[PDB]
RNA sequence: GGAUAGUGGCCUACCAUGGUUUCAACGGGUAACGGGGAAUAAGGGUUCGAUUCCGGAGAGGGAGCCUGAGAAACGGCUACCACAUCCAAGGAAGGCAGCAGGCGCGCAAAUUACCCAAUCCUAAUUCAGGGAGGUAGUGACAAUAAAUAACGAUACAGGGUCUUGUAAUUGGAAUGAGUACAAUGUAAAUACCUUAACGAGGAACAAUUGGAGGGCAAGUCUGGUGCCAGCAGCC
């Protein structure tokens, strides 16, 4: 009836056929080869360290990543905290302009916006 | 900015003993805000929780 | 921009409130690293540790803010000492803010006057509170030393040994300035 | 290098948290029974779901099965002894039709409020929390005690707990001292 | 090399050691 | 004494947090008055 | 502190160590606690016990106060009360003096220092004395 | 036949040409120690399992050996490779994937603590030893229960003669977070349980983290800013 065999002694054909066919699935291949994280902007990471290269539209900045060397745009929440990053600052970025600024100079931006901490220079 | 643990705000044309570089000296800064990137509005006081620009004479 | 042949001695500045006992701390450190008790300490004093290291200790004038700011600008290692029974004071906070703004050196906390506590519960709770306030001001997980007594004009040998051991293996950061 | 001690989670955060019907239903539950937060409702729902799963698994089994008889009799006896099931409702079809309000009614807060001497569920909560309740002769201060059916008549004040006599508390002593040293002379 | 930070640190180190060896 | 003691503002370190009510500390009282406003509304509409 | 009630349950006679083992529970409705020396004195006057041969060692006060349950035991002819008891409980009752030693680090370091010599070491002592003296 | 504690191509001399495989031999990869188990499911499956128990292997990498019933042992020995300590320059000594602890980035994370009291192990052995193990200390791993208030009187707003809210209004009760004689606890302690005394009106004994048209909840709320060859012209 259907394409698949239906014998009692035909488990080998079904198992071999499934093993052959699972390779044509994108998730299976990218999870067995370990290359599924190159489509992400960060690579395999969840946060990326970067250098504050220029102050850009008005809220965002232009930050060069330290790992691969390419330069992206970064979102700085609470627009006044735009002035905390100055030049060549060491920042830690998370995805949101698809990026955002989380940890500037080791400390977090929420500890500076609420004046909990101060930036080590 | 006014430091978050300093009780009172600063005032324009008042002495401030500031350390910069290797030097430590007393100046008479003037605190200005911007008129939305058009001119330099002269501020008579220091804002409580935001940043203001300041011009002062020194090395 | 540091020399490889003969590096200069690292500067260890001790900073705290006036009556909290920094002279006893530098005295005990010098005695443990030289087996020679020295009295009437004034100015920077140079000691040699290991086969390559040298440390020049300097005591901060507690009341003045001027030389205090200069010390925070200059020092590479800062032993910041806090009275355990009293708590944090304004001089500690001011020095921490000056050091943070001018380029943060390696800060190492030490707490004294811990024999004045009459109960272990208060002592443990106060140690936890001071450690967490230090972890707020300095990086989290930073370890600080607890000093018991001054029984012979100097601190117990084990804590001084751990102070000497930690600063005999530590490395420093290239500051921009 | 020792034996692991067993532990389990007692609650479960719902997948559909802030839908309006369950939201104001649990608001009514926490308001009428004086619950502190929503973890009480989730914990009672977790217990009810465990009991429902046990009752369903037992009801799929055949009649006069010794497994079904033993575990059903044990579960029904336990819920009768707690006070949830009525004395004329000893069937599995009736424990599949239970509700969380039966378990919320049985707790010590309501069971001291419903017997008087508390006048509100929150005064009862404060009275329990402030170390006053004597179940049997043992001091209880836990508001989720789930009073047993046989122990429902022994709830009273402590030999401690100055509402049952025995040397009134600290602020009464403060008031007596103030009225003696200032109003007295 | 492998990382941009590593190659910039290597550049700083190699100009430092050329300066040292001409010293 | 001459020892400059610590300040409450710089010790607990809660800066720029919004000022919340006394009733936000305890969830029981907040849910009490929430249910009380709800039953007041129910009594007002079911007359 | 009106009165204390002392009840000894689960009494098992143990002629293996020549004693009697029981779980004491005390009703002390007001005072604070058991006062284990006072409780030991009254438990001594209970049977016929000659107080130094009585040992009560486990105690826990029930939540809410008033009731305290512990485990204790009574010997006879106090000689084997000294023979069969642990040392720390003998010291706790005043029947022995706490011996003073060094800490474990000092003892282990002394053992490792004495591990490095062969014989009494008087020969090495005389040898190093004549070597470093002249 | 040798060797083995012993079987055996384990090895040796001789003689045959055999042995495995499309039911996948063989080679390669594995960020592959295996199992008990863990999670998600209604079931089938899918994924994880270095890690409290059982088995195996290793003690920086090869190789060999002594002793002994038992080791190819590394807190035993010998040599080679790579690191690396001491000095008088001839020589000696080394192995934290044991417990602490340090380095490995200039961006960071438990105590170089106490004790054999418990559980057991070892010996010539009731007695000594045990960083095995236990105790306490330490970043909210995970998990359980639970404080931060309860009852009133007065004036307005109500539902409208009995039921509630608001208040820089007020009255007395109750209590633990802490402090602390004592006692318990414990090898000695800390802590818990108990408790003489102190300890609450701004309960200052001062709860947080987010979000608001939606989705699967809660704004047809307010002010300010950049620009306009749009109307008026400095509102
Ligand atoms: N109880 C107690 N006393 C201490 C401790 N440390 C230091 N002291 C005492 O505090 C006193 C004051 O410290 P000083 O020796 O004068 O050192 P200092 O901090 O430089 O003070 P000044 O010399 O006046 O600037 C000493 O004499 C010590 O006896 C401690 O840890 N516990
Ligand atoms: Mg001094």
């Amino acid at each position: 009836g259907k394409g698949k065999p239906r014998g009692l002694n035909s488990a080998r054909k079904l198992r071999v056929h499934r093993r052959n066919n699972r390779w044509a699935e994108n998730n299976y291949k990218k999870r067995l080869l370990g290359t599924a994280f190159k489509s992400s902007p960060f690579g395999g990471s969840s946060h990326a360290k970067g250098i504050v290269l220029e102050k850009l539209i008005r809220k965002c900045v232009r930050v060069q990543l330290i790992k691969n060397g390419k330069k992206v745009t970064a979102f700085v929440p609470n627009d006044g905290c735009l002035n905390f990053v100055d030049e060549n600052d060491e920042v830690l970025l998370a995805g949101f302009v698809r990026f955002k600024v989380v940890k500037v100079s080791g400390v977090s931006l929420l500890a500076l916006w609420k004046e909990k901490k101060e930036k080590p220079r | 900015r006014r430091h978050r643990w300093h009780k009172k705000i600063l005032k324009t044309n008042d002495p401030l003993v500031l350390s910069l570089g290797w030097r430590r000296f007393q100046t008479l800064p003037i605190y200005t805000t911007t008129d939305s990137r058009t001119r330099t509005r002269m501020l008579k006081y220091t804002p409580e929780h935001t940043y203001c620009n300041a011009a002062f004479y020194g090395p | 921009r540091t020399p490889e042949d003969d590096p200069p001695p690292f500067i260890v500045a001790v900073v705290g409130p006036p009556g909290t006992g920094k002279t006893t701390l530098i005295r005990s450190l010098v005695r443990r690293m030289t087996k020679s008790t020295l009295n009437d300490i004034q100015g920077p004093i140079t000691v040699v540790s290991g086969k390559h290291r040298r440390l020049t200790f300097l005591e901060c004038p507690a009341d003045d803010l001027n030389a205090m700011i200069d010390i925070a600008k200059i020092a590479d290692l800062v032993l910041l000492l806090i009275d355990g029974n009293f708590g944090f004071e304004m001089e500690t906070m001011e020095f921490l803010n000056i050091a943070q703004h001018h380029g943060m050196p390696r800060v190492l906390g030490v707490a004294t006057h811990l024999d004045l506590f009459k109960s272990q519960s208060t002592l443990r709770a106060s140690k936890k509170r001071l450690k967490h306030r230090f972890w707020t001001e300095v990086y989290q997980g930073a370890k600080l030393f607890y000093l018991s007594g001054v029984i012979n004009g100097r601190y117990p040998d084990r804590e001084i040994l751990n102070l000497s051991r930690f600063i005999s293996v530590m490395k420093f950061r290239p500051l921009k300035w | 290098p020792r034996a692991p001690r067993t532990y389990s989670k007692t609650y479960s955060t719902p997948k559909r948290p802030y839908e309006s019907s369950r939201l104001d239903a649990e608001l009514k539950l926490a308001g009428e029974f004086g619950l502190k937060n929503k973890k009480e409702i989730y914990r009672i729902s977790f217990q009810l779901s465990k009991i429902r799963r046990a009752a369903r698994d037992l009801l799929t089994r055949d009649e006069k099965d010794p497994k079904r008889l033993f575990e059903g009799n044990a579960l029904i006896r336990r819920l009768v002894r707690v006070g949830v099931l009525s004395e004329d409702k000893k069937k599995l079809d009736y424990v599949l039709a239970l509700k969380v309000e039966d378990f919320l009614e049985r707790r010590l807060q309501t069971q001291v409020y419903k017997l008087g001497l508390a006048k509100s569920v929150h005064h009862a909560r404060v009275l329990i929390t402030q170390r006053h309740i004597a179940v049997g002769k043992q001091i209880v201060n836990i508001p989720s005690f789930m009073v047993r059916l046989d122990s429902e008549k022994h709830i009273d004040f402590a030999p401690t707990s100055p509402f049952g006599g025995a040397r009134p508390g600290r602020v009464a002593r403060r008031n007596a001292a103030r009225k003696a040293e200032a109003s007295g002379e | 090399y492998d990382t941009w930070y590593e190659l910039q640190k290597a550049k700083i180190s190699k100009q430092l050691e050329i300066n040292n060896i001409e010293y | 004494d001459g020892k400059r003691a610590i300040n409450y503002q710089i010790l607990k370190n809660k800066g720029l947090t919004p000022k919340r009510n006394k009733d936000n500390r305890n969830s029981r009282v907040k849910k009490r008055k929430k249910y009380q406003k709800a039953q007041k509304k129910l009594k007002s509409v079911r007359a | 502190s009106d009165a204390v009630t002392i009840r000894t349950r689960k009494v098992i006679s143990n002629p293996l160590l020549a004693r009697k083992q029981f779980v004491v529970d005390v009703l002390h409705p007001n005072r604070a606690n058991v006062s284990k020396d006072e409780l030991r004195e009254k438990l001594a006057e209970v049977y016929k016990a000659e107080k130094d041969a009585v040992s009560v060692f486990g105690f826990r006060t029930q939540f809410g106060g008033g009731k305290s349950v512990g485990f204790g035991l009574v010997y006879n002819s106090v000689a084997e009360a000294k023979k069969f008891e642990p040392t720390y409980r003998l010291v706790r009752y005043g029947l022995a003096e706490k011996v003073e030693k060094a800490s474990r680090q000092q003892r282990k370091q002394k053992k490792n220092r004495d591990k490095k010599i062969f014989g009494t070491g008087k020969r090495l002592a005389k040898k190093v004395a004549r070597r470093n003296a002249d």
